């Protein structure tokens, strides 16, 4: 279960993105690569508990934030 | 993704940095480590202690994201 | 002398205590790591020190870039 | 075009460097690496949380640090 | 970069965001991955301090470290 | 390397580091890697203007720090 591995294994389904910030985005993955760059579809940002924008495809630097873990 | 990106190759995106910062510019590039090349960019300011947006802008012009700080990249609605 | 990625290695399998440069903490499982330190967690329980509030995952992919610290063995 | 051969031209122009921080630097390029870590000379710094100026006749950038490179800025 | 000077020896680092600790130098790496003993943060600086123990300290967060 | 020849040419002099808008530290450069890595002796560290903290020898991830300078 390599980070990759856990990647590929929480595709299709709700993800939690986590960022150093306290800043979360939600929505299902979609697609991967090599570096942790995340596809994900419809996503959702939240400012603890508030929500705070949606975007309909984003793509995010899984480097750079916090925390993946499957909602 | 490399891939991906290529798709929205000379339309406007959204890009969200570590730290808070946003901006909206013309996708004219990129490597595979996020890199980016940005025309037009408008970064969208933030009130100094609430962090809101506030409705104002900032021209910056032909740009160079460092991949380094950017988090999401994003799309026009529709 | 140790190495710090060999001490890592060890761990598969262990509890590891970690600790980020913001004020947040994790304990859980270390199920794999990358090369650069990206670590998967099983049955974590994240604390919050600000607020001191809690919540947990079952499993979690924790970046390493934000590291600073890990500990073999769990809090406290 | 490539993000690296965009500052590549700039070797010699003014640059305009933001950080994710409030701090912002616009000097001229002398150089870089392959890391992005830039070395500007004649820089005026620009902290924007306050407001205040500063100034260096000479110093290397960090390149993790940076948000955006902006030429002749 | 010649750390081996301060190996066994009780060095002090600080991290990006203000964490500060103590401990015994027993290795590191060339990204300067460190591994500590006997580690003793010092609370954010109140006097504050809690033990840690034997301790792995990642190099991306590792701003500073010195004798002492 | 355009900054290997700034670092270089400024080992054994005086160097302002800075951390972040708070923090700074001053020194004198003693040594050098290929990752940037600083040795430095008789450093300083500064919050907000206060001199904090006096180290001696020292090592400072230039990686993890926001910029060098020469000092003045
Ligand atoms: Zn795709
Ligand atoms: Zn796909
Ligand atoms: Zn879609
Ligand atoms: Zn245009
Ligand atoms: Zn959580
Ligand atoms: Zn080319
Ligand atoms: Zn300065
Ligand atoms: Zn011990």
């Amino acid at each position: 279960s390599s980070p990759n591995e856990f990647l590929n294994k929480v595709i299709g389904k709700k993800v939690l993105i986590r960022l150093s910030s306290g800043v979360d985005y939600k929505g299902i993955l979609s697609c991967l690569d090599g570096y942790m760059n995340l596809a994900l579809e419809r996503t959702e940002e939240y400012v603890n508990g508030k929500k705070t924008n949606v975007y309909g495809d984003a793509f995010i630097r899984g480097n750079n934030v916090l925390y993946v873990s499957a909602l | 993704s490399i891939l991906d990106l290529s798709r929205y190759q000379d339309q406007r995106i959204q890009a969200t940095f570590t730290g808070g910062r946003q901006i909206t510019g013309i996708l004219k590039g990129f490597d595979q480590l996020m890199n980016l090349v940005l025309d037009d960019v408008e970064e969208q300011l933030r009130n100094p202690e609430d962090g809101k947006l506030t409705g104002a802008i900032r021209k910056l012009g032909l740009v160079v994201v460092r991949g380094t700080t950017l988090v999401l990249i994003a799309p026009m609605d529709g | 002398t140790i190495l710090p990625l060999e001490l890592i290695d060890k761990c598969i399998g262990s509890n590891l205590w970690v600790i980020m440069k913001s004020e947040r903490e994790f304990a859980g499982t270390l199920v794999g790591f990358d090369d650069y330190v990206n670590i998967v967690l099983k049955d974590v329980t994240e604390y919050d020190t600000v607020t001191g509030v809690t919540e947990k995952h079952s499993e979690m992919l924790l970046n390493g870039n934000g590291m600073c610290m890990l500990i073999p063995g769990g809090k406290p």
